[PDB]
């Protein structure tokens, strides 16, 4: 178990960084930063700050035998909402409502909005610092050949 | 309980007060010349009735005709190493030893078990002042060493 406040816990108890085992290892480099490696191809990336992020990587091997919400990983993406009992589903969370892990889950709708109609005094200071991306002379324009 | 008595018997015939045919005489209780399936057996005291069962160490027996029918229960076995050399093995067998090196305590025999290491070592002056010191354990296929 990955808590966002770091907190590492395996079968309901504290556990010491590295914690180093014969098919799997957790590290922890960066204080913000964990990173989990598995031996049957799978590895982890578990990001602390600013906000919880999540990073998976699978080898290619493993190409056509996933399930979840991440998709089933064969090439084509016109097919990753389709759901464990048939059929492709249209919008995201038509699909995603499949993949609930507990059954007194209520089931989640789309959202046809922007956030940045909704709030007029946050999208002044959204439009100036995401603005950086894509102007040249900041180094964010080094990557834009990319 | 001494049955089959007169097969051993150096010693010619007189008078006196006897038993019957059969009929072998009552020694565990107080009784006479009573048949032989009513004797009552004994263990360390109590005077079992012919047919009582009882619980012991690692098996269960009943009272017979004046012997025991004993059949056995599963029950562990335990190897000691206590004080710095005082090997106990798992079927008595207790004896001193006074090493120094790793040495191995208990090991599966098929390819891989588990294997328990011990260092016996001198921890005093002399060599024959010996301690334990680490116990090591190589399990999960000796993949996993504690
Ligand atoms: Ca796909």
């Amino acid at each position: 178990v990955f808590k966002s406040d770091g907190s590492v816990l395996l079968n309901q108890l504290q556990v010491n960084l590295p914690h180093v085992t014969a098919s799997f290892s957790v590290f922890r480099p960066s204080s913000y930063h964990i990173m989990v490696s598995m031996a049957i191809g799978v590895r982890l990336q578990v990001q602390l700050a600013p906000v919880m992020q999540l990073f998976v990587t699978l080898d290619q091997a493993s190409q056509g035998q996933v399930q979840g919400l991440c998709g089933n990983f064969n090439g084509l993406e016109g097919d990753d909402f389709k759901t464990a009992s048939g059929l492709v589903e249209a919008t995201g969370a038509g699909f995603a409502n499949t993949w609930k892990a507990q059954s007194t889950c209520h089931d989640k709708l789309d959202w046809l909005d922007d956030p940045c109609s909704l709030n007029i005094e946050s999208a002044n200071y959204a439009e100036h610092w995401c603005s950086l991306l894509k102007k040249t002379e900041t180094p964010f324009g080094r990557c834009h050949s990319a | 309980s001494h049955l089959e008595v007169s097969s051993l018997c150096e010693e010619h015939r007189m008078d006196g007060c006897f038993c019957p045919e059969g009929t072998v005489y009552d020694d565990i209780g107080d009784s006479g010349c009573v048949p032989v399936s009513q004797c009552h057996c004994r263990l360390h005291g109590h005077l079992y009735t012919p047919g009582q069962e009882i619980t012991n160490d690692c098996e269960q027996c009943v009272c017979n005709a004046g012997r025991w029918v004993c059949k056995d229960l599963p029950c562990p076995g335990t190897c000691a190493l206590e004080g710095g050399s005082h090997i106990t093995t798992f079927d008595g067998k207790t004896y001193t030893f006074h090493g120094d090196c790793y040495y191995v305590l208990a090991k599966g025999d098929h390819n891989d078990s588990y294997a328990l290491l011990g260092e016996l070592a001198p921890c005093g002056s002399t060599d024959k002042q010996t301690c334990l010191k680490t116990v090591v354990l190589l399990a999960d296929k000796k993949k996993n060493a504690v």
